[PDB]
């Protein structure tokens, strides 16, 4: 394999003013989304759980 | 029982870390990674204070082992004096890349 | 960047103080009605 | 720019502000509560229902008080706000990881509300013992959501004490030895080192409750050879410990508090109170089975546990009278932040002196699971803990919102709440030395008159609950922006101005070595 | 029992007890000198407008603010420790009886001689009788004989429970899988009340403790008829 | 004059008695007549009227010691407040009893408690101090 | 050897607060020695004060567990 | 440590120097006065004498305002200091606070 | 102790590797052999329902509530005995 | 513009999603042990470990790539891991205690004796031994691995990473089919309770260790590490050392002496 | 006219405070002869008064004649 | 020149005694409050067998 | 401390408003919920 530790370098070091966790490329935002979605949706799951288990059930 | 491959500092280093790696080389500490000696902090040689703005916070340990650390803001200008051991300070502004 | 300097500080507008009141009553009042609506909660279940 | 500044925060100063709001919310909800408990004691009769809607009330009570008021105000609002500001550093060590020490929380919040929403809810104390916290009688969700509340706050404290630590120890300026930094610095870094240390033993106890409820393990079951005594020891292990965590860092703001408005430059006795704060959070480990005194335990063993308690006064003591000595000859400043600092001195001592007399195992028999402990820990934690929070309230306000308070309206407030507390738990004595057990939501009538007294006392401090919340918006409302702040020399958390920016010290402090 | 307005201790019942009433008497004279003396010191401090605020000096004053204490700390403990040894000295029971704590009542076991157990549940408020006590009163009390060394064996069948006596100094957790063992003796006759003392689910507060101490002739004709 | 946000890194004016002699004049710009009073000052102070050294004095310190150091009426204000909000306490305890307490037990009965009473000196409950001990046997009354 | 027993006496192998242990080995050795006599075909009677001390000490429903254990084949105690 | 004596002398030597700065002067009687003491006379007219090297009359009766102050409740010493100032006052033509009416609240 | 051994000199690799294949990873072979000799199944011993054992206090969130999670029908019964 | 060397970290979500997936897992252990129910614990697992992913990668990011890790920065990461270790001992230290506590005052349910009656301990000098010897194994080949890397020497350091990850392998598949063997289960008693949780939680610590391992094998491979600069790869021979001794404590205590 | 003397000027607060930590001592004795006698002493006297003369099977006859017993009529 | 408490603190400080005193009085003996007392020297005891 | 005039002064009228407000926040859901008690219970 060769060292390509230089040229992600330059790609992190680029000025765009991009947030490290973004700052690789449209894969990190397709990621970042899947992640963020499947927390938030799965939270608003959790409390419909909570709303089920709250009551008692025939 | 001899390979390399491994790359060095020097090679790789970048960023912040190189920088402070090739200043320390020239005996140079541009991030404040040593404690600062003192002078004899009269008015004629008081403690040279160095700044990237025009003020900086400057804290006495007014005699050895105190405890007690006096903070005051340093401003560009005449020399200034500790308002507890009255030792003098001045600021001596720059730019960074020095 | 972000704003600074007081009421800029905050995740909470204090431009108005009617709003704010508003606000700040929808949180500590939230608060501390939890407890009485847990236990209405727990009473009426069995 | 809204969710990256208070979602996605590295910040110390908006972490602060963030802990102080989430504390500031769970103390309502955990003075709710206990208004609930004292409605239920307030006439002989029941209030509300058996003792298991009751002890689900002052099992949630104690939850909400410890781990989410006190513990995120004192150490993740206090504590982050203040000590980077204090050693010049530019923020935490890890500043997101600091984040998520914050974002366990509201979770956390939300377990200990389900375990109260689903079943019957956990009914155990907060010590949650088994058997009664076991599968069988108090089957159902219930217990296991607060357990997994407490693995949550765990984690989130644990990592915070790996941040304060390491903070401390190594992001001062290089000049600055641990021996010149100002004591709440030290107070959070040795109530860190008490949470990184009590804490997993705590989270292993909890565990094995989790897996005898639901992976038939038998760790506190006799019929699988356990010992529901093992459990006590694991949790109390954690629990004194605790104890010290809480009111660490309130020693820490107390002693600012009382140097300040002694117009001091510096508290008497520092190394002293090095030493003190040190020999508490040591001892503090060595002593945790005066919590058991009446399980069954062998004679010696009651009596080093009688004497390590009561060794702990000694470098309390120490505290005490350095905080006097603090005070003497000063230009006494009457501001609201003293008068809560000195009522905290008075009030802490108090509950102190009767934790002496409970040391003492044989007395303790009779003292064990009555009242009289009751009263023993709200002197030192409604008393104690509140009060130094809401001194350091007052005292840093101004710094972290730029604003001033009224200061009549915050004198008034800590009268009201002076009266109220000692209204509520001076009774409280006699209810213990005369024999009410704990955790009774009905008691022999010939106790009526002292739990009537204590029910009137918090509704007094309700009073001063609601002000609270008025004075603050007060403040907010007419905007009086402060301008200069007395004793910055000796007091580095002033010095950025207030509010200071969201970056400090990006330029360090010149500190030499001389 | 507790009476109206009581303030402190139950009258004690069993030397025990009274040993630990003026043990409690020593150590809260101390409790109420320190008090006070803080909150005079507090009132001292900040009674003047003369002022010293340069530094001050430490270790002097630091030598008496650990010795004294310590001193402090010494005379109480010592009285202490000698009431803990003396309460675990050797005794030669004349009679053991055990208590099982359930959900939620007391049984009771008398068995050196025969097979006599009963179980001993709270009187319901509605069926007290004029002027018993609420919550206190039992249906089946535990009665045992008066001036005699008495082994209580105390364990649990079910969460934990704890076996309480205040008017005797008596307080021993109720743990299952496990027998705790505690000595009574009443100087005196008559009946002596107590609550469980661990939290234990839904009617822990309506579990209470009866004991009712005669003379021996007056046990033993009780507990032939028990039976 | 007048204090500004932005200069909170500069040495500022305080008016305390343990620091007399603060960092900067309470006034630093000077009138004409301001700044002839000054020169006039490095003469003979003797020389000086007493309205002059007063002027000068107020140009150095915003407040005397006198004034700085003056007592207030503030704690009528602060008790008074405070017994006004713990009266309010007691409308709130007043509601509770007419409107969510129902009735105490039966055993606070008038009658219940003096039979009650009885029985608890017939089984002599505290005899030493507490309770029995109160009452005269002999005599059949609540000893005096 | 001694009647006029009262109650079990003090045991310097048990001297703390949990006596669980105290029942349990006068238990065993209750049963131990009623099927060495028994076996044997000796007298019970000579373990007659082990079966005292265990009666006077051990809850009844612990005597009533391990009885009907013993019965099953599933006390786990060695007799 | 020291004698009263030599506390005092060092004090007087340190407002009689004659080039005494407006800076040593504020820091010296910013120190003095947290001392557990009233200063000496011979103390405070070393002080005043240096704010009329320094040209600065309100610091002179700031001063004296400060000695009254620190007495606390014991209301015989300022008077007695002032008795013994009164020939510095009069040559240096330093009024008093009360003479200024300001002691009035 | 200082094992029996015995090199030094400064610090290496070389020494560590050595340490590797010529002490650790022969120690594993052994140990290795060691068991792969007394493998082999042993036999399982009568069934008791002792009541400390087999404990069902609430049933398993898995299968039928009543099987371990590593259940091996070979050595482990159930609380009514072994697997037929 | 900074004159201090401390790293401010850009503002990031995953803080926000990690405490969720702590919800997640929790409120999804909880569905599945009342509610029959594994949906919410695999959201929960499944978040969990892309949050773990992608704030490691942004660490990556930030050192090798943007060198924010100057010296004072990797002094603090040290003490952060030395401190995370010290917690993870003391939560080991419970479960210790809590075996000493059940096998030196055996209940009269056991039998009053350790073993309890009805339990068959493995034998120590079995696959225990053979577990034992292939940690202690792996200590040596993680020092040779570190060594080589300090020499600069990249296909030893591989070699000898790559050694011992299959020694971490090897204990795990060994562990594994012990547990499977085992005539005793987690049930059986206070005996089975903490063999299991103990040793499972040493279990779940060494597949944490060589995942940890395994990600310093990539990052070697693709050059991330220098002579001198290596702190992932030191944090993780730190925990590996951490899982290698509470091994030896585990065998010492319960597989030996407890049998 | 006449010349005010010269009053005492140094030390002021340390002479305060260590006349009156010696009379916080005093009441500290003085308090604890009273707390001594009014309670402690009260009660030792109490309980020995008490049992001086104690009739235990009267007391019982009492009891029992009030109807108070379950075990005994 | 008299702040707030110079013109009002008087009236405060009196008005808010007299109706703390009075509500306290009020809610602790005319709202059927039960103290339960101590029967010393109160009760007269009476037959209950 | 010093601190500028408020740059938005509450009166006293706007201050009873805003204590009015605060205390009605806490005292009428808790106090709907006591009242109710019964209700719930004797259900
Ligand atoms: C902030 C919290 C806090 C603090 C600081 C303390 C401090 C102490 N506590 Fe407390 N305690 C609790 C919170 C706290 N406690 C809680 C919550 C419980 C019950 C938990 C539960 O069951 O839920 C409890 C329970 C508790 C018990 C168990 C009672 C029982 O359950 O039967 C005991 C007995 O040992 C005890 C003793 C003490 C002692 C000796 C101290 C000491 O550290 C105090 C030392 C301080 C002083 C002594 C005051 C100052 C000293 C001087 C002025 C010098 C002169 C003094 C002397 C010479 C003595 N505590
Ligand atoms: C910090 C801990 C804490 C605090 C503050 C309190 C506060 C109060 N507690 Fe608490 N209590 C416990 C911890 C605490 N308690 C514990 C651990 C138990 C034992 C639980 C068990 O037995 O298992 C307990 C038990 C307990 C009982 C015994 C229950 C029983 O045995 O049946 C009672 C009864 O009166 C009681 C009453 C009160 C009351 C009236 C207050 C009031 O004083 C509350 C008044 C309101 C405040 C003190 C202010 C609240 C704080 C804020 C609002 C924050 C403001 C925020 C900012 C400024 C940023 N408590
Ligand atoms: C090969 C080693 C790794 C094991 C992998 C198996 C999955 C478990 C994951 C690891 C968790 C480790 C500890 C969890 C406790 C129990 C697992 C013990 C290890 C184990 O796997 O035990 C198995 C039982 O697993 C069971 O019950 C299964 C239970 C599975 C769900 C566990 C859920 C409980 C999780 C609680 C975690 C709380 C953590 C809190 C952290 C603290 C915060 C500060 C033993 O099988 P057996 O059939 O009984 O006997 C074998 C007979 N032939
Ligand atoms: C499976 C069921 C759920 C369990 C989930 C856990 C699963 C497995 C997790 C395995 C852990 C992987 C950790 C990978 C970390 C990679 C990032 C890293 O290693 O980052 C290094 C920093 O170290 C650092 O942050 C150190 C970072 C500290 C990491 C700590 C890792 C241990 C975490 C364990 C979680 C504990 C769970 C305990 C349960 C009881 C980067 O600095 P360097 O290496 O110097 O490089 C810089 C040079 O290139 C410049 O020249
Ligand atoms: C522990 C903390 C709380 C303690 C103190 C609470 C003080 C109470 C404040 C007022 O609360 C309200 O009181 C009303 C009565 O005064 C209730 O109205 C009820 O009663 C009225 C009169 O019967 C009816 O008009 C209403 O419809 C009926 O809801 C009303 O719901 C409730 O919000
Ligand atoms: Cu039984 Cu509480
Ligand atoms: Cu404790
Ligand atoms: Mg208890
Ligand atoms: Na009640
Ligand atoms: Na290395
Ligand atoms: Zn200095």
């Amino acid at each position: 394999f060769e060292n390509r530790v230089a040229e992600k370098q330059k790609l992190f070091q680029e000025d765009n003013g991009l947030p490290v966790h973004l700052k690789g490329g449209a894969t990190d935002n397709i990621l970042y989304r899947v992640t963020m979605t499947l927390c938030l949706g799965g939270t608003l799951y959790s409390l419909y759980c909570l709303g089920w288990a709250s009551f008692p059930h025939k | 029982a001899s390979g390399g491959g491994v790359p060095t500092d020097e090679e790789q280093a970048t960023g912040l870390e190189r920088e402070v790696m090739l200043a320390a080389r020239k005996g140079q500490d541009p991030y404040n990674i040593l404690a600062p000696k003192a002078t004899s902090g009269t008015k004629e040689d008081p403690n040279l204070v160095p700044s990237i703005t025009n003020k900086r916070i400057v804290g006495c340990i007014c005699e050895e082992d105190n405890s007690t650390v006096i903070w005051f803001w340093l401003h560009k200008g005449e020399a200034q004096r500790c308002p507890s051991c009255g030792t003098h300070y001045k600021l001596v502004p720059h730019q960074l890349a020095h | 960047h972000y704003e600074e300097g007081p009421g800029k500080n905050i995740p909470f507008s204090v431009e108005n103080k009617w709003r704010l009141l508003a606000m700040m009553t929808l949180f500590f009042g939230s608060g501390f009605a939890a407890p009485f609506f847990i236990v209405r909660h727990q009473l009426l279940k069995k | 720019m809204f969710i990256n500044r208070w979602l996605f925060s590295t910040n110390h100063k908006d972490i602060g502000t963030l802990y102080l709001l989430f504390g500031a919310w769970a103390g309502m909800v955990g003075t709710a509560l206990s208004l609930l408990i004292r409605a239920e004691l307030g006439q002989p009769g029941t209030l509300l229902g058996d003792d298991q809607i009751y002890n689900v009330v002052v099992t949630a009570h104690a939850f909400v008080m410890i781990f989410f008021m006190v513990m995120p105000i004192m150490i993740g609002g206090f504590g982050n706000w203040l000590v980077p500001l204090m050693i010049g550093a530019p923020d935490m060590a890890f500043p997101r990881m600091n984040n998520m020490s914050f974002w366990l929380l509201p979770p956390s919040f939300l377990l200990l509300l389900a375990s109260s929403m689903v079943e019957a809810g956990a009914g155990t104390g907060w010590t949650v013992y088994p058997p009664l916290a076991g599968n069988l009688a108090h089957a159902g969700a219930s217990v296991d959501l607060t357990i997994f509340s407490l693995h949550l706050a765990g984690v989130s404290s644990i990592l915070g004490a790996i941040n304060f630590i390491t903070t401390i120890i190594n992001m001062k300026p290089p000049a600055m030895s641990q021996y010149q930094t100002p004591l709440f610095v030290w107070s959070v870094m040795i109530t860190a080192v008490l949470l990184l240390l009590s804490l997993p033993v705590l989270a292993a106890g909890i565990t094995m409750l989790l897996t005898d409820r639901n992976l038939n393990t038998t760790f506190f079951d006799p019929a699988g050879g356990g010992d529901p005594i093992l459990y006590q020891h694991l949790f109390w292990f954690f629990g004194h410990p605790e104890v010290y965590i809480l009111i660490l860092p309130g020693f820490g703001m107390i002693s600012h508090i009382v140097t300040y408005y002694s117009g001091k430059k510096e508290p008497f006795g520092y190394m002293g109170m090095v030493w003190a704060m040190m020999s508490i959070g040591f001892l503090g480990f060595i002593v945790w089975a005066h919590h058991m005194f009446t399980v069954g335990m062998d004679v010696d063993t009651r009596a080093y546990f009688t004497s390590a308690t009561m060794i702990i006064a000694i470098p309390t003591g120490v505290k005490v009278f350095s905080w006097l000595a603090t005070l003497h000859g000063g230009n006494i400043k009457w501001s609201p932040a003293m008068m809560w600092a000195l009522g905290f001195i008075f009030l802490f001592t108090v509950g102190g002196l009767t934790g002496i007399v409970l040391a003492n195992s044989s007395l303790d028999i009779v003292l064990h699971d009555t009242y009289y402990v009751v009263a023993h820990f709200h002197y030192v934690l409604s008393m104690g803990a509140v009060f130094a929070i809401m001194g350091g309230f007052v005292h840093w306000f101004p710094l972290f919102s730029g604003y001033t308070l009224n200061d009549t309206w915050a004198k008034i407030h800590f009268a009201i709440m002076f009266v109220g507390v000692n209204m509520t738990f001076f009774p409280q004595h006699f209810l213990g030395l005369s024999g009410m057990p704990r955790r009774y939501s009905d008691y022999p009538d010939a106790y009526t008159m002292w739990n009537t007294i204590s029910s009137m006392g918090s509704f007094i401090s309700l009073t001063a609950v609601m002000l609270m919340v008025f004075i603050i918006w007060e403040a907010f409302a007419s905007k009086r922006e402060v301008l200069t702040v007395d004793l910055t020399t000796t007091n580095l958390e002033w010095l950025n101005g207030c509010p200071p920016p969201y970056h400090t010290f990006e330029e360090p402090t010149y500190v030499n070595l001389k | 029992m507790a009476y109206p307005m009581q303030l402190g201790f139950q009258d004690a019942t069993s030397p025990i007890m009274e040993e630990l009433l003026h043990f409690h008497d020593h150590t809260l004279m101390i409790v109420f000198l320190i008090s006070s003396l803080v909150l005079y010191i507090i009132s001292l401090m900040l009674t003047t407008k003369l002022t010293h605020t340069s530094t001050m000096d430490a270790q002097e004053v630091e030598t008496i603010w650990t010795i004294l204490p310590a001193i402090i700390l010494i005379l109480i403990a010592l009285p202490s420790l000698r009431i803990l040894y003396m309460m675990d000295e050797i005794n030669n029971p004349s009679l053991t009886v055990k208590t099982m704590g359930h959900q939620w009542y007391w049984s009771y076991e008398y068995t050196d001689y025969e097979d006599l157990s009963f179980d001993s549940y709270m009187i319901p408020t509605s069926e007290l009788k004029p002027g018993e006590l609420r919550l206190l009163e039992v249906d089946n009390r535990v009665v045992l004989p008066m001036e005699m060394t008495i082994r209580m064996l105390v364990s649990s069948e079910d969460v934990l429970h704890s076996w309480a006596v205040p008017s005797l100094g008596l307080k021993t957790d109720a743990i299952p899988g496990r027998l705790n063992q505690t000595t009574l003796m009443s100087s005196r006759p008559g009946l002596y009340y107590g609550q469980c003392s661990e939290i234990c689910g839904s009617n822990h507060s309506f579990m209470p403790i009866v004991l009712e101490l005669v003379p021996l002739k007056y046990f033993e004709k009780w507990s032939a008829s028990m039976l | 004059s007048v204090v500004k946000s932005e200069d909170y890194a500069l040495p500022s004016y305080v008016d305390r008695r343990d620091y007399p002699l603060p960092d900067v004049a309470h006034v630093k710009n000077l009138s004409a007549s301001q700044k002839a009073l000054k020169e006039k000052e490095k003469a003979s102070w003797s020389s000086l009227s007493i309205d002059e050294k007063v002027e000068l004095y107020r140009l150095k310190f915003k407040e005397s010691f006198a004034e700085m150091n003056r007592s207030t009426n503030e704690w009528k204000t602060v008790v008074g407040a405070a017994m006004f909000f713990i009266g309010f306490t007691a409308l709130l305890l007043i509601w509770e009893k007419h409107y969510v307490y129902g009735p105490i037990p039966h055993t606070f009965e008038e009658e219940w408690v003096a039979k009650q009473t009885k029985r608890m000196l017939d089984m002599k409950v505290a005899p030493i101090q507490g309770f029995s001990a109160k009452w005269d046997y002999d005599k059949n009354e609540w000893k005096k | 050897k001694i009647k006029n027993y009262q109650t079990a006496p003090f045991d310097s192998r048990f001297p703390n607060q949990n006596q669980t242990r105290n029942c349990w080995q006068n238990y065993l050795d209750f049963h131990r020695c009623e099927k060495a006599m028994t076996a044997k075909g000796g007298d019970v009677s000579v373990c007659e004060w082990y079966r005292r001390v265990y009666k006077s000490l051990c809850p009844i429903s612990w005597v009533s567990t391990w009885d009907d254990r013993r019965a099953e084949g599933t006390f786990p105690g060695k007799i | 440590h020291e004698t009263d004596e030599e506390f005092d002398a060092r004090w007087v030597t340190y407002f009689n120097k004659p080039d005494i700065d407006a800076w040593e002067l504020r820091k010296g009687m910013n120190t003095l006065v947290g001392y557990d003491l009233v200063p000496e006379p011979k103390i405070i007219d070393a002080a005043l004498r240096a704010c009329r090297r320094l040209n600065d009359f309100a610091s002179a009766v700031r001063i004296l305002e400060v000695v009254k102050d620190k007495a606390g409740p014991h209301k015989e010493i300022y008077p007695y200091v002032i008795q013994e100032l009164r020939p510095t006052l009069n040559e240096l033509g330093i009024s008093t606070p009360e003479e200024l009416g300001l002691d009035k609240v | 102790a200082s094992a029996a051994k015995g090199d030094h000199g400064g610090t290496g690799a070389r020494t560590w590797r050595f340490l590797t294949f010529g002490l650790a990873l022969p120690s594993v072979a052994l140990c290795t052999l060691n068991s792969w000799l007394h493998s082999g199944h042993r036999e399982r011993p009568a069934f008791i329902p002792y009541h400390h054992l087999r404990i069902r206090t609430k049933p398993f969130s898995w299968g039928d509530g009543n099987h371990t999670f590593f259940h091996n029908p070979r050595v482990n019964p159930l609380p009514t005995g072994y697997e037929k | 513009h900074q004159t201090h060397a401390y790293h401010m970290v850009n503002p990031s979500p995953w803080p926000l999603t990690g405490a969720l997936s702590a919800l997640l897992m929790t409120s999804g252990l909880t569905m599945w042990f009342h509610f029959n129910s594994m949906t919410l614990l695999m959201i929960g697992l499944t978040t969990n470990m892309l949050t773990m992913y992608q704030w490691w990668r942004d660490v990556i990011r930030e050192s090798t790539f943007q060198g924010h890790h100057t010296p004072a920065v990797q002094k603090g990461l040290r003490y952060g891991m030395i401190l995370f270790i010290i917690s993870e001992v003391l939560f080991f230290t419970g479960f210790f205690w809590a075996f000493y506590h059940s096998s030196l005052a055996p209940t009269p349910e056991l039998g009053g004796c350790w073993p309890p009656t009805g339990i068959h301990p493995l034998n120590p000098l079995e696959v225990p031994l053979l577990n034992t010897s292939v940690l202690l194994a792996s200590g040596v080949s993680i020092t040779w691995a570190h060594h080589s890397l300090m020499e600069g020497d990249r296909k030893h350091m591989l070699q000898a990473l790559f050694i011992t990850i299959t020694l971490g392998v090897y204990f795990t598949l060994l562990q594994a089919s012990e547990y499977y063997e085992a005539p005793f289960t987690i049930s059986d008693g206070v005996y089975g309770s903490t063999f299991f949780v103990a040793t499972g939680f040493h279990g779940l610590h060494v597949i944490i260790g060589s995942t940890f391992l395994i990600v310093c094998f990539f990052r070697q491979l693709k050059f991330h590490f220098t002579s001198n600069h290596h702190f992932g790869f030191e944090a993780a021979a730190w925990y590996w050392h951490f899982v290698d001794v509470v091994w030896l404590f585990l065998y010492v205590s319960i597989y030996w002496w407890g049998s | 006219s006449t010349a005010l003397a010269k009053p005492q000027m140094r030390g002021l607060l340390a002479r305060r405070l260590r006349f009156h930590i010696v009379g916080a001592f005093m009441v500290s004795l003085g308090f604890a002869t009273f707390y001594k006698f009014a309670v402690a002493e009260k009660r030792k006297k109490a309980y020995a008064d008490f049992y001086r003369n104690y009739d235990s099977m009267k007391d019982f006859e009492e009891m029992r004649k009030a109807g108070i017993f379950q075990s005994a009529k | 020149a008299p702040d707030f408490h110079d013109k009002y603190g008087n009236a405060v400080l009196a008005s808010g005694a007299t109706f703390c005193v009075a509500v306290w009085v009020y809610m602790a003996t005319q709202i059927g409050i039960e103290w339960n007392p101590s029967p010393v020297g109160r009760v007269t005891p009476k037959e209950w067998r | 401390i010093t601190a500028k005039p408020a740059k938005t002064p509450t009166s006293p009228k706007e201050q009873a408003i805003g204590l009015s407000v605060t205390f009605l926040s806490f005292l009428l859901p808790a106090g709907w919920v006591l009242y109710h008690l019964d209700n719930y219970k004797k259900s």
